[PDB]
């Protein structure tokens, strides 16, 4: 439930992994990355919104950093918009309507990563 | 014949909407559509690159965008601009340099206004630190960056002062500005805590009046922001639902999800039955017609899968839009009455404006 | 129609017809420039059943139209018959080449 | 957790193919799409900007673009350029400056190539005057225009020797140009008419061969131009068609629509019945598979609206692609046997190539 690199790729390339509960962008799993590795060539965020999703395998509830991964266009593939928890601009680091390659040296927004910080 | 250009656009301005398509699968090539609302015609574009963010003028002359470039698009210098474009011709007139910290979001109208008096735009920063920006329209310079308003966001203008305009804190509290004829802070004042931030978030889209906004929560609640005096009077909540609506968990979701007609106070607002945590931006089941000043329903019609709405005062309209597709409606009366839907006005866009009218 | 594909004077369109674009078969939806170049049709007008020569100037200094996209080949020729061919985009003199629409100009009898 | 980039595609080489997404809808946002043709994978992808053209550098080490920028997009001063790119990487290494006229069109095999020993990138021009611009892969440099294929059109690189290609003119025959080792035309020759422009004009791609080309008509005729010799010989037509598929009017039809199978010779190309005036880039009812010794069909199979190919010699392989979705076929037999589809790998493409394997 924890190594997603363990799990099985069509469970963690859906928007309803347990871990991808506030995404609003494109699975980097399915753009050439994996949940926690950029796709070639696109640059990781120093920034990123945080989400806390509940693991249903284990029962424990995790804190989630969506880091993007920036530098290249649109990946395209495995869109997500889930909103667990999700808050608007004014809980600035809660909010996924922006694009958190805003600070990048390109900003140019190719897809979204599902880190586990730890527990909740 | 002869193949000619420098044509302006064939309907009149009265006629026209703006339909922001982020065009999000392909986020570089974003841009306004322009459409003739009576009867669905298209009518020209405004190219508006990375994640554009585009305003009519309030004197309906001209047509303001905001956005990024870089010198190679996914590399090389990143350039924060504000164009001027002429709004009959659909012509670039004026790139305002920014700093490069304009907000890259989805088109919320808060993230990109200007001041009723028009002279100012009024645009919303994150670097990820959050600033108020501003431009003088006149000058063609960015004159002004608000760090008072860190930690805030959005700009809700407010229609009965020239240069003044509200931002929702993470106090809670509602921050306005006002700006001096030079476009720099002239005074600001803050007010008591509207909403409890954790317990009943607000969406940030005003139901805007001349002298006052409402504002809906997550939990289907409504606050108010008077500004009719200097300092800012807020109240609610008052619940949206009754216990019938309650029993079904009605909830609002959406992005420009509400909407005010002036004349008769009614707001409209984007609902969903079985709401829970993580359902505030799902489609609308039905648009509910409120009473502010009874703070009861009076109506309720098919949402038709809405998102973002817009309203047209004067010609007593509401248009609602799914991401792709505008719907139009006469909402002279209580019950809105569906006219048209224009299919295939964007392939992403959350943000559809009319031309103003108003002056 | 006019903003039909199968419209008799598109018979060599490669393109969004400007006619859906806020411009006409013969002007640029508003701020498009047009080509001083073109590639060339020939095509039957169903009614007088003569061949006339029409020219596909295209609208440039815009992104895509993306409406009324047509994909018609008569008499349409690879680019060694050069300004028969519609596989190029026929802004690409023009000050800035980025492809808005295709016009459909009427030059006469062929 | 930690979140990482400096990786390399994560499938090696020789399972890779490029897929190059016009995007025409958006057709700013073009990119190159990298799939694994073994199992569909998405491998990762390089942006290119208006109307990108793509190529794989013959060494397998390097992506090279071209593309047009300007310096706010639909407006400003243009920038037209090759950019090469770290094939493993992914990432952009080089800009080289073209002239302001690089061809601006649908993804055609031809107007973007490299010679036979890599060392030049061999583009078309036009302004809308043609001819041909040659980049200096070593010195990151542009040399000069080939004003001599004024009329012109495409580049047929001959596989039989270092720094020569060939183009197709208005005149219906073959201009041969051959670079001296500065990218320089050290000498040129024409060909005599090898079909009739008005009367049986060719489809510009070639089916390559080592030491010839053959060309396929609008009215299904085969051309053959063997530059074995210095001079280049020009034959035809043949026709692909007998007297129940003439009866029926089969015509080819497509744009990157023929490949050679090099060591059997079998050519293949895509065709549909009921031809007419304006048929010419019609999906594929089937593809045809023709043994250019015997100069008879040996195969016909469906074509599932197919409009470009590509071949690899060296796997024995040939890809298929109806716009979005890309047919992996096995050709190691006269029949070819589809091996799998890989669906959605792009939205709007005419264009897909193999990363070299070898081919020294």
């Amino acid at each position: 439930s924890l190594n997603p690199d363990l799990a099985n790729e069509d469970e963690v390339n859906s928007c309803d992994y347990w871990r991808h509960c506030a995404v609003d962008g494109f699975l980097c799993s399915c753009c050439g990355g994996t949940t926690t590795t950029c796709p070639p060539g696109s640059t990781p965020s120093p920034i990123s919104w945080i989400g806390t999703c509940h693991n249903p395998h284990d029962g424990k509830d995790y804190l989630i950093s969506y880091h993007d991964c920036c530098g290249k266009t649109a990946c395209g593939r495995c869109q997500c918009n889930t909103q667990t928890r999700e808050r608007p601009g004014y809980e600035f680091f809660l909010h996924n309507d922006v694009n958190w390659c805003m600070a990048n040296e390109n900003s140019t927004f190719h897809c979204t990563t599902s880190v586990l910080v730890g527990l909740a | 014949e002869v193949l000619t250009g420098g044509h302006s656009v064939s309907a009149p301005q009265e006629n026209r909407i703006y339909v922001m398509d982020s065009v999000f699968m392909h986020l570089t090539e974003s841009r306004v559509h322009v459409y003739d609302y009576t009867n669905g015609k298209f009518l020209g574009m405004v190219p508006t690159a990375f994640n554009g963010h585009v305003q009519v003028s309030n004197d309906g002359k001209k047509i303001y965008t905001m956005t990024t470039y870089h010198e190679r698009i996914t590399r090389g210098k990143r350039s924060d601009v504000v164009e001027v474009w002429d709004a009959d011709k659909l012509t670039f007139e004026k790139e305002i340099s920014l700093p490069p910290k304009r907000v890259q979001g989805l088109n919320y109208d808060g993230l990109f206004r200007q001041t009723t008096d028009g002279k100012f735009i009024v645009l919303q920063n994150a670097s990820p630190a959050t600033s108020i920006g501003i431009v003088d329209v006149a000058k063609g310079d960015y004159v002004e960056d608000v760090t008072a308003a860190a930690g805030c966001w959005s700009v809700i203008p407010q229609p009965n002062r020239p240069r003044s305009f509200m931002t929702i804190c993470g106090d809670g509290g509602l921050l306005t500005i006002n700006l001096g004829e030079d476009g720099k802070v002239a005074s600001q004042s803050r007010s008591k805590q509207m909403f409890s931030v954790k317990d009943d978030p607000i969406f940030i889209a005003p139901a805007l009046d001349k002298d006052k906004a409402h504002f809906v929560s997550y939990y289907g609640n409504v606050y108010s922001a008077d500004f009719s005096g200097d300092e800012v009077k807020v109240d609610g909540p008052w619940s949206l639902l009754n216990d019938e609506d309650k029993a079904k968990n009605w909830v609002p979701g959406g992005y420009n999800l509400v909407g005010l007609h002036r004349a008769s106070g009614r707001m409209y607002v984007f609902m969903h039955p079985d709401g829970k945590e993580g359902t505030h931006k799902f489609p609308a089941a039905e648009i509910w017609v409120m009473d502010t000043k009874t703070k009861q329903r009076v109506a309720r019609i098919p949402g038709r899968d809405a998102l973002s709405m817009t309203i047209d005062q004067q010609r007593n309209l509401m248009l609602t839009l799914d991401g792709g597709n505008v719907n139009v409606y006469d909402i002279s009366q209580p019950e809105p009455k569906l006219l048209r839907t224009i299919e295939g006005a964007a392939e992403a866009s959350l943000q559809v404006q009319f031309h103003p009218v108003g002056g």
